[PDB]
């Protein structure tokens, strides 16, 4: 896969998206009845989630356009969330069809203090799809190369350039050539590929 | 206007040493009270007793960096002080800036504010659309510069007050040879005044690579 | 398929790498034994549903017909893997002992996430033999394979005691290489061993450098 | 000799720092001694961690959480404090921010304790640093506590006005924000006449029952003007 | 949110739960005052668009440093308007023009999406 | 030719007024990785530059094999295209820190300008030739050169340090 346009993207988005980057707002309401809400645009989302806790609520309103960019799914998003805390935090969510994406949840001695520390632990210590690797652009480069017929010829190939640096990890990713990867951070290169390769850099 | 763009030492300290334009002058140090008073007696309800909600969009006023109360409708407080300076009853050296876009009133007596002089425009023409100064004042030049100011025909604009005015270049205007040329409150005495002693002797400084000048 | 389909694809590349290192170290191994496709691999070290059981991957290998020619006493190596994603000081004695008796000389445990501080503090406790530790997530891609990584090579205490005479060197005057150097580990060096590096050069074609391991 | 004084500035402080944003104001009496001590109205808690507001005062070792600075000033109840900072009860965001801060000072409930936590002997000194050191311009008189309070309020405001992306970080090089000859002699003369002042104090402190060496103001002036070294 | 204080000793309001009856209370920790919940909403984070209209006193037609466009508001149909861009100092904002009319004080844009 | 150029700046001026109208309407999409605003500049810049580029090129081919300045350029003994350009055609766009003359004055270049003027006559584009700058143009230009002079008076000895090190 060289001039595989879509293959480029397919790797881009596989190299750090956090809950914090898809959440338009978060609120913590008081709903003591675990079988209906004090909220309108939520009703449906309860009843349609009982077939095939603490009275303190925490709602998140995720962005639509933001779920198409980094591409995400309520099923996934939550799936992640749920398995992050696990058996001591029941969570629910609407379905991608709706006109308002949401995620409700409760815990399981002063709860308004706890359900707020778990406000952050949700927006800054939880990843969805690595680290230190922000912006990641794509480019069409000039790569001279051996035609079968001998002569060297123009065969541009897509390449992903980053805006941060981690190697040991972004190296073992399915779809790259851990024989050509390269960070200008020589410091790193030496640590990963052996002083020699370091010198080369 | 205040400093010459060209004259300044090469290497070492470069830009840490500035020279004054021809027209620039520095403030000296007037007194505050004859204006603090002159105020809290023309609409300035003192800070001491303030109420944020009864007085919503209350334009707050500052004096030399102190907050001496707010004022209700200021539009006039403004075009009164400005009429006071032009007759010469609040030193032409003081600075008064009205920042509508924030609702505040700047008062400066300070000593060390560089200022330049400009012609006043004022749409004061019940005969058209104009520089308060006329070709009668000119040819009239017992008529010093002290009078050109005591008649509200020219004003001393410091850098701060500058922010809220609109200056016209060529008084007049505002051939396949000359250089192509592209609300006013003041006009420029003359653009060739933004220069200081140094460049003033340079012929056609407007034709050389700036770094050479 | 979920996201466990990949935790296999990797354990496999990490594998082949081990092999390569073992043959490059100076042992026997067929190019095929390295080229075991992902397919014909699954059904060989898996149980029921589709999970790989490592306790059955570990193996041995030995000094090639050649290796015995430059390096006499180069003993036999043993590579081991473990299903305990956090192996500790206890499941350790099973390794520390397994060789101190079979009498090999080269231990190679592949800890998945991490070994215990109580554990590894029992490595240099069985000489002459020596033991190494390699994290899993660090052997997924053979580092030697990299573009910038030039070919290195060991040197008998003969080929070494030669370089020195041939260049009139006092050992210290020779370019060095770190013990914890990625490549140094890969070929399993030791404090006192030399390494000839041979890389391409836009000036002569090939230059021959040497690094002793401090 | 050419940054102007007595003005409010707000600066963002790099990702690596316990402080988020901070607002400062360099103050000095336009006429009279002229102290060079600045006010720091910080804002701890980076743009994440669960965000207090503390400020620095002249001569105080550590920093104080704005709430106390208010009660220690003359404003003891909450919401009367938020009174000064925020000017629009319908601006929940800002107010929210303040919340955590109020909790900080919730432990000191009056002017007694207010001026205390600032370490009978200690309480008295507390006052001092507020009438002669705290935002010393405005005036160092006495019965104006109120005024300084509205400032420290206008300040804590300016801070947030930015930490909420409504106003940019202050433009450090906005020329609008020159001590000629005349002024120079001033700050210089004082330094002199003042040594003459406390000189004339010694002749008066020996007479167990003329003296004014008018050479310190003559020779002092000369030295400077001669070389180029102002300070004595 | 728009939270509340309290009569008596004007202070901050902390919430507590009506255990036995299941409902929300607000209170004070200086005295004793206590009031029921105004709304089930307690806290919001919100990760803007408010502040583009930035203080526009009628006098905004006296700030000479502002541009002049000869359009015509969507109501009074005049031809003396002044404008600018959002005052929201955000490097990522957009560039649409907001207009004020010397004959009303409206807020019509140039936008079209 | 002095005319043919003038109108290569006028038209270039409108290809700017045009993309400014089309921006003051939100009628343009954000080129991935860039801000809606930044992407506005990115074009204005690429517009004036290409304008200026041929502005000069018209004169370049307009100077016969007798023009002395040309001669001194072909011989390779002094100056280049750029030079002729800035002397017979258009001086160019002025700049500091990489962006056309800032807004030191709240929302404007000089007090002689209407707020929010993002045009080129405000951001520092000297449309004039040395043979023929307007105050504004003349100023920006200075602010631009000023940045230049700066490092030629800084990189001068820090470069020398870095040198010294390599040596020792
Ligand atoms: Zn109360
Ligand atoms: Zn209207």
């Amino acid at each position: 896969i060289a001039l595989d346009i879509e293959k480029a993207k397919v790797i881009q988005s596989s190299i750090y998206t956090t809950l914090k980057n898809v959440t338009s707002a978060t609120e913590i309401y008081y709903d003591p009845d675990p079988t209906s809400t004090v909220i309108e645009e939520d009703f449906d989302t309860v009843e349609a989630y009982f077939s095939i806790q603490s009275p303190w609520l925490l709602r998140l309103e995720l962005d639509r356009a933001r779920m198409l960019d980094k591409q995400l799914t309520m099923n996934q998003v939550a799936d992640k969330i749920s398995e992050v805390f696990s058996d001591d935090l029941f969570v629910m969510w609407s379905e991608d069809n709706a006109d308002k994406l949401i995620i409700r949840c409760r815990v399981i001695a002063e709860e308004d203090q706890m359900l707020k520390r778990i406000e952050a632990h949700m927006l800054d210590l939880i990843a969805l799809r690595i680290p230190g690797i922000s912006k990641v652009y794509m480019v069409k480069h000039k790569v001279s190369v051996p035609d079968e017929s001998g002569e060297y010829k123009n065969e541009e190939l897509w390449a992903l350039e980053t805006d941060g640096i981690n190697l040991a990890e972004v190296m073992a990713v399915p779809g790259v050539d851990s024989s050509r990867t390269y960070s200008n951070s020589f410091v790193e290169i030496l640590s990963v590929l052996g002083i020699e390769a370091t010198r080369s850099s | 206007g205040l400093v010459c763009p060209a004259e300044t030492p090469e290497g070492q300290a470069c830009g840490l040493v500035k020279n004054l334009s021809l027209l620039s002058g520095i403030s000296i140090g007037s007194p505050s009270e004859p204006i603090i008073n002159f105020l809290e007696e023309w609409g300035m309800e003192p800070l001491e007793d303030y109420d944020p909600a009864q007085h919503t969009k209350s334009t707050r006023i500052f004096v030399n960096g102190v907050w001496t109360g707010i004022h209700r409708d200021p539009s006039m407080l403004v075009s009164t002080m400005r009429d006071l300076r032009r007759s010469g009853a609040i030193s032409p050296e003081v600075s008064i800036i009205r920042d509508i876009r924030e609702r505040e009133f700047k008062i400066f007596t300070d000593v060390g504010r560089v200022y330049r002089p400009l012609f006043i425009v004022e749409d004061d023409e019940s005969k058209d659309n104009e520089l308060r100064i006329t070709k009668e004042h000119i040819r009239k030049i017992v008529y010093g510069w002290s009078s050109l100011v005591t008649s509200g025909v020219i004003e001393y604009v410091d850098g701060e007050e500058e922010e809220t005015i609109m200056i016209a270049m060529t008084p007049e205007d505002l051939d396949t040879a000359k250089r192509i040329k592209p609300t006013f409150t003041h006009c420029e005495i003359h653009p060739s005044m933004i220069l200081g002693v140094a460049a003033s002797i340079i012929p056609f400084p407007d034709h050389n690579q700036s770094p050479r000048n | 398929m979920e996201d466990n389909n990949r935790i296999i694809s990797r354990l496999w590349r990490s594998f082949r790498t081990v092999k390569e290192m073992a043959a490059d170290r100076g042992y026997f191994i067929s190019q095929e034994e390295m080229d075991q496709s992902l397919e014909e691999f699954r059904s060989k070290i898996c149980d029921s549903m589709g999970n790989p059981q490592r306790k059955l991957m570990s193996f041995l290998a030995n000094p090639t017909p050649e290796a015995l020619e430059k390096y006499s006493d180069l003993g036999t190596l043993w590579v081991e893997f473990c299903d305990e994603p956090s192996v500790g000081i206890k499941t350790m004695r099973n390794f520390c002992l397994r060789i101190q008796e079979k009498n090999f000389s080269t231990g190679i445990f592949i800890y998945q996430n991490n070994i215990t501080p109580s554990a590894n503090k029992m490595i240099p406790t069985v000489s002459p033999a020596i033991i190494e530790t390699f994290q899993e997530s660090d052997l997924v891609v053979n580092i030697t394979h990299h573009e910038l990584v030039p070919k290195h090579i060991r040197l008998s205490d003969g080929e070494k005691s030669q370089l020195l005479q041939r260049y009139k060197l006092k050992e210290s005057q020779l370019p060095r290489i770190q013990r914890e150097d990625p490549v140094a580990r890969y070929l399993g060096l030791k404090r006192g061993q030399v390494v000839k590096i041979i890389r391409r050069s836009e000036t002569s074609g090939r230059y021959a450098s040497y690094r002793i391991c401090l | 000799q050419e940054s102007a004084a007595n003005i409010v500035q707000v600066f963002k402080k790099a990702a690596p720092s316990p402080i988020s944003h901070v607002a400062e104001i360099r103050s000095a009496l336009e006429k009279g001694s002229r102290l060079i001590s600045t006010m720091q109205i910080k804002l701890y808690g980076r743009e994440d961690k669960g965000r207090t507001i503390k400020a620095t005062l002249p001569y105080v070792k550590q920093d104080i959480p704005i709430v106390i600075v208010f009660r220690a000033l003359g404003v003891v109840p909450d919401g009367e404090i938020l009174q000064h900072i925020c000017y629009d009860e319908n601006d929940w965001q800002m107010l929210e921010m303040l919340k955590p801060c109020i909790e900080e000072g919730f432990v000191i409930q009056d002017k007694e304790v207010a001026l205390d936590f600032i370490g009978e002997k200690r309480i008295q000194y507390a006052k001092d640093i507020l009438q002669k050191e705290l935002l010393p311009h405005i005036t160092q008189e006495e019965g104006f506590e109120t005024r300084k309070t509205f400032f420290l309020g206008y300040m804590v405001n300016r801070l947030l006005l930015c930490a909420l992306e409504r106003k940019d970080q202050d433009d450090r090089d906005h020329f609008g924000k020159l001590d000629l000859a005349g002024p120079l002699l001033a700050n210089l003369f004082r330094i002199l006449f003042r040594k003459l002042t406390r000189e004339i104090y010694r002749y008066m402190q020996r007479c167990i029952e003329l003296a004014v060496k008018s050479t310190t103001i003559t020779s002092g002036l000369k030295y400077s003007l001669a070389t180029g070294n102002w300070g004595e | 949110a728009s939270f509340r204080f309290c009569l008596e000793c004007n202070n901050m309001l902390y919430p507590k739960e009506d255990k036995e009856n299941q409902r929300l209370l607000y209170s004070c920790r200086n005295c004793d005052y206590t009031e029921l919940a105004e709304d089930p909403k307690v806290y919001r984070h919100e990760l803007t668009n408010i502040g583009e209209t930035a203080g526009i006193v009628d006098d905004i037609g006296q700030d000479p440093t502002l541009p002049r466009s000869d359009k015509e508001c969507p109501e009074c149909h005049s031809r003396d308007c002044v404008f600018f861009q959002s005052q929201q100092r955000r490097k990522d904002t957009n560039m649409t023009l907001f207009y004020v009319c010397l004959n009303c004080k409206k807020t019509f844009r140039d936008e079209s999406e | 030719t002095m005319k043919e150029i003038t109108h290569a700046i006028s038209s270039a001026k409108e290809q700017v007024q045009e993309i400014i109208y089309k921006a003051q309407h939100n009628e343009l999409e954000l080129k991935p990785g860039m801000t809606l605003r930044e992407s506005f500049e990115g074009e204005v810049s690429r517009t004036l530059n290409d304008a200026r580029d041929s502005a000069g090129r018209s004169a370049e081919m307009n100077l016969k094999d007798l023009n002395n300045v040309k001669q001194m350029v072909s011989a390779g003994s002094k100056g280049s295209f750029i030079n002729i350009a800035q002397m017979s055609a258009c001086v160019g766009q002025q700049m500091v820190e990489g962006k056309r003359i800032a807004f030191g004055f709240a929302d404007r270049s000089l007090p002689h300008f209407t707020k929010d003027d993002f045009s080129p006559e405000s951001k520092g584009f000297v449309e004039n030739s040395y043979l023929r700058l307007t105050p504004q143009e003349f100023f920006f230009h200075a602010m631009a050169g000023r940045e230049g002079l700066i490092d030629t008076a800084v990189k001068t000895a820090e470069t020398g340090y870095i040198q010294r090190r390599l040596v020792k």
